[PDB]
């Protein structure tokens, strides 16, 4: 008869994927500002600002592949474009960001 | 057999391949564990071969084996590697 | 139906807070039968 | 678990019975007035005329005021071991200053000069001063407003998705009534929304009606399943607001309660249980003071990650690991 | 409109011409489907698709909307079964 | 910076589903089993048998609508199939698992 | 946090280097042979000649058998006190008989009759008798296998599935090695699956090999994400197998350990946790015991809700809702 | 060299805290010493 056990683990997945989803709408939100803050600005300045992005895509990539919390599409795509971290990903992205580009998009 | 992994301090080395010494740790430590192996199959798939999208010079993009892959023919050097887009 | 309510006693030490809880419900008790 | 120890006394004036609640120690009052049993409706302050007041009569008055204990009367006592009425108008023009600084009208407080011991011993004289006080305690301290008659409040538990019509959310009703029609706001974490109540249902009592008490079931009409969470509360509109900085009173644990073995410093990041969860948060601890050691009461300034709709005199408990390590209240909101 | 008592007689639980068993009622809130009395409301006021009931309990029917399926007796007024539609 | 808690959060959840995601293993393999017994015999004898496996159902209902776990297809199937619980499902039920039935699915 | 106390000494012989573990307490040694630092690769049984055997030279003796340790040689001691030949052969008949029953070969048992007191006074006479010790150390006590020596053995810790070719486990290598193109077994909780390794990686280290130590990663042909799970083990084939039931010899955690406040009783249903996940299983007190209390070592028989890929030997914790409360070695698996 | 684990079992007051130290000492003043 496992039910009883099988209930408490029910219960601890109800409250820690409420909490991881909660954690998951501030990161969206944080991104979203980086983006604007990085597409308001030069290369230059924006290289410690691309250093909290990446860094931040860089635990959401965490999340996926390691614990296998698959997120909402929003933040899936955004794992898969900002995944790559370079000087010539960075132009590309600065670029993008300045021409009004909110969200990280194909 | 067991071929050995060489480390200069800057990258590691084996078959022909090689990664960053961060950029390796990272995806060990991020859950995409074994670079080499995973780098290897998309070699290995007849993978699709373009120019690398973001103009870094000397790599190109690979797509096999369910990855897509930025890789320089000539150093070996594989400079970032994930699964396609879902 | 009697309106209830909560009350308690506060201040320092030694100033008769346990002497006037007691003092109170015995009073009371003598006057109006509480 | 926490541990206090009370004296529950029990009396009746001809009008009203009251539930009187004793402490022995100086930390069991602390431990009392944070997470009360019951909450004081009033309080009897006791200040002796023979040393006036104390350290400690500062303290449980401040505590007063930081916990929303609303009203306070004045039992001046040991007025037997004391002859002059002089010397006794300077300790009542004391013990009013003292009041009128945490912002209880100390003019208009009610002060009794009495002997509680000559009193309890059988003294005629001193028996009419304990009948004074609890004619102020008739008339000083009106019936608290019950649950009932208050602005409607329900922290939610569950969501139920139902295609095409809404969402039901249920809980506890805290306060007040709904009714079938009645705009609603969900508050706190996300950004506040604005519903209407298209069914109610109280659990085994009322169809399109919820009381304060039993469970509810509420639904909303064009509010989807992931638009709504655990932890936001349902209120009638302009009633609650969400915050995330607020100034608290807590109580830290001993170690011999089940808390924390060592001290915390001002970089603890633990989490705050409000009604139906918990949410993490930083601290300010006051001025000079480095660590808190378990058992100790202090005051401290909160900054939650997340809004939680909230109200002065709101309770909660403080958790790391899933273990209670303090209880605190909120003592002020700031924004 | 207003407040309608929910009554109890040992048996059911009956309101606005609907009732529900003591124990299905009961455990559909255990369970996490609060509200019946509310969900079959919904199903009766959505133009709902009627059918005799698949499993041929005698004066029931099967009636589809909201996005639920209740087997439900029009004359007794009893919701046998009431759950979302198939996902 | 919220990475640290949520990494905790993030072990726990790999923890728990591992876990839930076994158990539900352990339930599926046992309603096969009440399923392939119910199918062999009469209807009587199956009762205490029905009682059981409606029992396992309204926990894993409850585990689909209180906590919100949605399971593989299989048990979602179960879910709804197996949600009402009668003499008159019952009878429809032993007649579909006696002819060979061995998951619940759609007439 | 378990707390064990020992002292840790180092000596050399002229062949061998020997690190020694001796434990002040007798609660200590009983927590230290169960959950070892490291697992003793022979024992120096100590008789007094004064008192011969006593109720802990037996406890200990089983605790040998049970948690597995394979030689043992005894050092009859305090023989400064004992004048007579004929007094000590009859203990030494004595002590072989003990440890006969527990399965360790009594007759042929090295004993040695010192003083170690003199010894360490530095009295010639008695410094031999630790020199000829010393001798049966390098004698009778083999070196132990090595880890890389044995059968392949890899704990699942994650899993990375790759489109069209396999799935990558990861995990950190127990024992053997494990070559491209070796068949391997999948062990535990699932009915057991075989596979070949196309890919091999050790973290830093090599390609298409790896060895026991760093962590590894394996790609299995085949096999997808949904079949292999954390808590299963690789395996060189028919070498492990998947086992429910098992004797064990168990320490439970004392209150101030952080375990228990409480003993537990026959319907005890605790997690145990084996390499890398834990798993619901129930017990058999033995005969007479009702009960175990905080602090206990106790030898129970578990039965698994899923089975592990188990041998003798193998160490466990015991958990309750994410606590440690016990730790245990397989004595006897059963089937 | 080769590394080996050992251990003292027993009885209380039979000495095994003192033959723990006896062994260390005579074995560095012989070999090595
Ligand atoms: N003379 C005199 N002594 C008093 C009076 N009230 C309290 N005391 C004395 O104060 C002592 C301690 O008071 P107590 O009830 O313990 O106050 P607490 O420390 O606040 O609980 C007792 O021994 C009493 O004799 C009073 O009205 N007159
Ligand atoms: N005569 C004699 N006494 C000994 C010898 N070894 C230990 N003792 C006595 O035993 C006491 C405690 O011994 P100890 O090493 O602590 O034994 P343990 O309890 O097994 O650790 C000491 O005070 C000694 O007097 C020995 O070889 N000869």
């Amino acid at each position: 008869d496992i039910w009883p056990e099988f209930q408490r683990d029910l219960e601890m997945y109800r409250d820690v994927v409420l909490s991881i989803k909660r954690n998951l709408r501030l990161y969206e939100e944080c991104i979203e500002s980086l983006v604007h803050q990085i597409g308001s600005t030069n290369f230059d300045n924006a290289q410690p600002l691309f250093d909290d992005l990446f860094r931040m895509q860089s635990e959401l990539a965490t999340m996926l592949y390691k614990y296998e919390y698959k997120p909402g599409k929003r933040i899936q795509d955004l794992i898969y474009h900002l995944d790559r971290d370079d000087f010539y990903s960075r132009k590309y992205w600065h670029k993008k960001f300045s021409d009004g580009l909110a969200w990280p998009e194909a | 057999i067991g071929k050995k992994i060489s480390f200069d301090g800057d990258f590691y080395t084996v078959d022909g391949m090689k990664f960053s010494k961060s950029y390796y740790e990272k995806l060990w430590e991020q859950g995409r564990p074994a670079p080499f192996v995973q780098a290897r199959e998309v070699l290995n798939s007849n993978p699709k071969i373009e120019p690398d999208p973001r103009g870094a010079p000397g790599y190109l993009r690979y797509e096999g084996a369910g990855l897509e892959m930025i890789y320089n023919p000539k150093t070996g050097q594989v400079g970032h590697i994930q699964p396609v887009k879902v | 139906t009697k309106p209830h309510v909560n009350v308690g006693t506060i201040g320092h030490v030694d100033h008769g807070k346990t002497t006037l809880t007691a003092a109170i419900t015995t009073v009371l008790a003598k006057t109006y039968g509480g | 678990g926490i541990t206090i120890n009370t004296s529950h006394v029990e009396y009746d004036t001809p009008t009203r019975h009251y539930a009187h609640v004793d402490c022995p120690g100086h930390a069991d009052y602390v431990k009392n007035m944070i997470t009360g049993a019951a909450q004081m409706d009033g309080a009897i302050l006791v200040v002796a005329a023979t040393d006036g007041p104390m350290p400690q009569t500062r303290e449980h008055i401040l505590l007063g005021r930081q916990v929303g204990v609303p009203y306070i009367i004045v039992f001046l006592n040991k007025c037997d071991m004391v002859d002059d009425e002089e010397l006794l108008e300077l300790v009542e023009m004391e013990v009013r200053e003292l009041l009128s600084q945490y912002d209880f009208p100390g003019d208009d407080t009610p002060i009794v000069r009495g002997s509680a011991l000559k009193a309890l011993e059988g003294d005629a004289e001193w028996e009419a001063k304990i009948l004074e006080l609890a004619g102020f305690l008739d008339s000083y301290i009106p019936e608290p407003e019950r649950a009932i008659d208050k602005p409607f409040l329900l922290p939610i538990e569950d969501v139920f998705s139902i295609s095409g019509r809404g969402t039901v959310v249920t809980g506890r009703v805290e306060r007040g009534i709904i009714k079938v029609g009645e705009e609603v706001e969900i508050v706190g974490i996300k950004e506040t929304q604005k519903s209407t109540c298209t069914g109610v249902e109280m659990f085994r009592k009322l169809l399109d009606e919820g009381r304060a008490g039993e469970n509810v079931g509420v639904l909303l009409r064009g509010i989807k399943r992931e638009e709504i969470e655990r932890g936001q509360v349902l209120a009638k509109p302009g009633t609650i607001k969400p915050h995330t900085k607020f100034e608290s009173e807590v109580y830290i644990l001993s170690k011999d309660e089940g808390g924390r073995h060592t001290p915390f410093f001002k970089g603890y990041r633990p989490q705050f249980y409000f009604r139906t969860t918990d949410v993490t948060g930083t601290i300010e601890l006051p001025e000079g003071v480095e660590m808190v050691m378990p058992g100790d009461n202090i005051k401290m300034v909160v900054t939650l990650i997340h809004p939680i709709a909230m109200d002065d005199g709101l309770r909660f408990a403080i958790r790391e690991g899933g273990r209670t390590v303090g209880a605190g209240v909120v003592a002020k909101v700031l924004g």
